[PDB]
RNA sequence: GUGAAGAGGGAAACAACCCAGACCGCCAGCUAAGGUCCCAAAGUCAUGGUUAAGUGGGAAACGAUGUGGGAAGGCCCAGAC
RNA sequence: GAUGUCGGCUCAUCACAUCCUGGGGCUGAAGUAGGUCCCAAGGGUAUGGCUGUUCGCCAUUUAAAGUGGUACGCGAGCUGG
RNA sequence: GCUGAAAGCAUCUAAGCACGAAACUUGCCCCGAGAUGAGUUCUCCCUGACCCUUUAAGGGUCCUGAAGGAACGUUGAAGAC
């Protein structure tokens, strides 16, 4: 229900002293719908949207032929809506950069988080500990597992043993916009805004109410 | 036996008519149904109307009372036209209606609006008074009481929309 | 007040005692005192 | 030497379309487990395979027992702890009433691999004559 | 009396409890205890009655116009409830 | 022919006879605050002084500083008072 | 709480209806078709000859080898591998 593109970097726009605005800046080109998802087929409603276009002079044969309208097109990700009422565009019949979103609307910014990779159970989750005044082979790291005893230990799958942190999608939610910036698409947030460098993103409506 | 139902006339409006198990009566009210348990077996000659038991069955018997009872109140109903009325007592307590948003000041910071359900409306002869009227007795029941519920009648004092018949006078003296 | 076994009924008012077994002594139209299930 | 009972392999495939679309549950289920085993039995056998095809229409329909409608629960437990210990009412089966019936009629099985693979000969359905399509070709 | 020093069938599982004492072999019959809707062998058996709580399928004092049956009484078609 | 004690740390998981918060009935319930009983386990449920303490008393917080089961949870995880 | 029998009344229950909490189902975020019940939709690629069998089961040779995948290399806000 709005285009999805990746940002880069992060900003502070300072004027009647606030400065506290920390943009986002998350670039969000062109979308072309290149598929309409319906209830008879397709399945479910939803509405496909390419909202890219990144040159991609090699790709594989069935994306390259996935596009088919006018103008033809190509970018790589691709995602969709679902109701609403949206063209029957290809990578043809270009969305907008402007989604319906007014001027003062929170937005809800989804991307995948970083990645730190395998963590122990002291970074995964803020309970750990351990304290330095002796036996330093369990030093402040280590938990003290699972408890019980004869109960066999079904360790209740959970607890939070260490384990890569991941880059699972985050979906920051609830992000008053500040700017777009009609034609040089760029649409600033307010923080937050997880991954990096210029992660996929998506950028949704106000679904956080 | 010292009790039972038997009677039920059907003078004119009264145009009950039953479908297997339903009864829709008419008249100078409204269209009221009521499909009433299955054993039941109602039908008409000219003028009494008769309940019908499959069977001299536990549950099935008294099934007959409350059934013999109830369609008589639909004749009662839609000859009569029921009426029902409650009072509203307390300082600041006001009354008002504007065809079913019966907008309501009772003692809350903002005051609100019963939408009264169809087939039953209301009328304020002053900002004291309510009185509600329909044909079904059962959504007249309800919005009786669904409407003296926005503030029920405490002790101390006794403000509070009340039935205008509620016998409580006010409350046992106070004390701490 | 509310009791949980049964205190029988007492006074002459009292509910009719019958329902699904609500007993509690106090002797409706009482107003204020209403003594039982709760 | 003498001589066995005869269930090599059988070929008793089905079409037996049991509207059920009615008050018939619970020993109702007897009959569409009984008949997944083989009771008549042309040739069958407890033991060989064949769950003969059966077809429960509506199925989203039953008067149940005298008050297990609004009274009886399934429970099912989970798995990841946290003593989640899922618990639904029946009256509560709104989402997938195809799911019961189909819950009834097993545990009525062998239970273990033969009796595992034969449930499927059912197909649960919850909207009388619809997506016959699992068997639409032929029935009875 | 049984187990110990006893196997088989039953009580879900269960040395001792119920049935019952395994010389071998049998794709042959009748029974015991216990059972016969499905798992799971055999009555979705019949004649009648109880229950409506899933009682059956855990637990007392005591409580209650639940509902079944039997007997005796108080007022009352000079009219009771 | 070895199932390592109490307390602490770490990290817990469940019960409900609920401490806070949520919804109610009565009150010797004006209000505010309470008393008690019913319902309710979503989530939450203190830092220190003294002592090995658990606990406790004391200082000061808090919406509150719950009771209990888990080998009086937790040493092939730490400590060793 | 309405309406209302059994029980002429009355009665929140027996039929039927109406409210009603951080509990329950959902709403929000993540995983999620090995959902073997392995689902859906869109797009891409392959249309050369013969033989022996115990012939509908195949077994086998030459000519072909696409879409794609992988391999290698330069690497990464990705990562123990
Ligand atoms: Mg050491
Ligand atoms: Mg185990
Ligand atoms: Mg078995
Ligand atoms: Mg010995
Ligand atoms: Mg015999
Ligand atoms: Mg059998
Ligand atoms: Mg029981
Ligand atoms: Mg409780
Ligand atoms: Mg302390
Ligand atoms: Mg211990
Ligand atoms: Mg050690
Ligand atoms: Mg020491």
């Amino acid at each position: 229900m709005i285009g999805l593109v990746g940002k880069k970097v992060g900003m502070t726009r300072i004027f009647t002293e606030d400065g506290v605005s920390i943009p986002v800046t998350v670039i969000e080109v062109e979308a072309n719908r290149v598929t309409q998802v319906k209830d008879l087929a397709n399945d479910g409603y939803r509405a496909i949207q390419v909202t890219t276009g990144a040159k991609k002079a090699n790709r594989v044969t069935k994306p390259e032929a996935g596009h088919f309208a006018k103008a033809g097109v190509e970018a790589g990700r691709g995602l969709w809506e679902f109701r609403l009422a949206e063209g029957e565009e290809f990578t043809v019949g270009q969305s907008i950069s402007v989604e319906l979103f007014a001027d003062v609307k929170k937005v809800d910014v989804t991307g995948t988080s970083k990645g730190k990779g395998f963590a122990g159970t002291v970074k995964r989750w803020n309970f750990r500990t351990q304290d330095a005044t002796h036996g330093n082979s369990l030093s402040h790291r280590v938990p003290g597992s699972i408890g019980q005893n004869q109960t066999p230990g079904k360790v209740f799958k959970g607890k939070k043993m260490a384990g890569q942190m991941g880059n699972e999608r985050v979906t920051v939610q609830s992000l008053d916009v500040v700017r777009v910036d009609a034609e040089r698409n760029l649409l600033l947030v307010k923080g937050a805004v997880p991954g990096a460098t210029g992660s996929d993103l998506i950028v949704k409506p106000a679904v956080k109410a | 036996s010292r009790v039972a139902k038997a009677p039920v006339v059907v003078p004119a409006g009264v145009d009950v008519k039953i479908n297997g198990q339903v009864i829709t009566i008419k008249g100078k009210n409204g269209e009221l149904t009521r499909t009433l348990n299955d054993a039941v077996e109602v039908k008409h000659a000219d003028n009494t109307l008769t309940f019908g038991p499959r069977d001299g069955y536990a549950d099935g018997w008294a099934q007959a009372g409350t059934a013999r009872a109830l369609l008589n109140s639909m004749v009662i109903g839609v000859t009569e036209g029921f009426t029902k009325k409650l009072q509203l007592v307390g300082v600041g307590y006001r009354a008002a209606v504007k065809g079913n948003v019966i907008n309501l000041s009772l003692g809350f910071s903002h005051p609100v609006d019963h939408q009264l359900p169809a087939g039953i409306t209301a009328e304020c002869p002053t900002q004291t008074e309510i009185v509600l009227k329909g044909a079904d007795k059962q959504v007249i029941g309800q919005v009786a009481a669904d409407l003296r519920a926005y503030r029920r009648p405490e002790p101390y004092k006794g403000k509070g929309v009340r039935y205008a018949d509620e016998v409580v006078r006010t409350k046992e003296a106070k004390k701490k | 007040m509310k009791v949980r076994a049964s205190v029988k009924k007492l006074c002459r008012n009292c509910k009719i005692v019958k329902r699904d077994g609500v007993i509690r002594v106090i002797c409706s139209a009482e107003p204020k005192h209403k003594q039982r299930q709760g | 030497m003498k001589t066995f009972t005869a269930k090599p392999e059988t070929v008793k495939r089905d079409w037996y379309v049991v509207d059920a679309t009615g008050k018939t549950l619970g020993r109702l289920a007897t009959e569409l487990a009984r008949r997944l085993r083989g009771k008549h039995k042309a040739e069958y056998t407890p033991h060989v395979d064949t769950g003969d095809y059966i077809i429960v229409l509506n199925a989203d329909k039953v008067a149940v027992t005298g008050n297990k409608r609004t009274d009886k629960v399934y429970y099912h437990h989970t798995g990841h702890i946290g003593g989640i210990k899922q618990a639904t009412f029946e009256e509560m089966i709104a989402r997938r009433p195809e799911r019961v019936i189909e819950i009834a009629v097993k545990g009525m099985l062998p239970k273990g691999p033969l009796g595992r693979a034969m449930f499927r000969k059912l197909k649960v359905y919850a909207g009388n004559e619809h997506n016959h399509a699992a068997q639409q070709p032929q029935v009875l």
